[PDB]
C-alpha cells in the first residue's frame, strides 16, 4: 500500500511544471 | 485544485478580480446610459478599483 503512495509526486516550487499546467 | 502554491491563489484572484471589475463597470454604466447620463469610464473605474 505504501508502495502505491510512493508514486504520488509533489511539485512544490516547480514553476516550469505549473506553467505547463497553466497552458 | 489545479495550480500550486502562489499560483492557485494568485491566478484565481486575478481571474475573479478582472471579471468582477468588468461586470461592475458594465452594470453601473448600464444604469446611467439608459437614463441618457454620460459619464466617462475613468470616474467609475476609480470607484470600482
Amino acid at each position: 500500500v505504501d508502495e502505491l503512495i510512493c508514486r504520488i509526486k509533489l511539485h512544490e516550487g516547480d514553476t516550469e511544471f505549473w506553467k505547463r499546467r497553466f497552458l | 485544485r489545479i495550480l500550486g502554491i502562489p499560483w492557485g491563489f494568485l491566478i484565481g484572484a486575478e481571474l475573479t478580480i478582472v471579471q468582477s471589475r468588468i461586470s461592475l463597470v458594465n452594470k453601473i454604466q448600464k444604469v446611467y446610459r439608459s437614463q441618457g447620463v454620460q459619464i466617462h469610464n475613468r470616474h467609475i473605474e476609480i470607484i470600482v478599483r
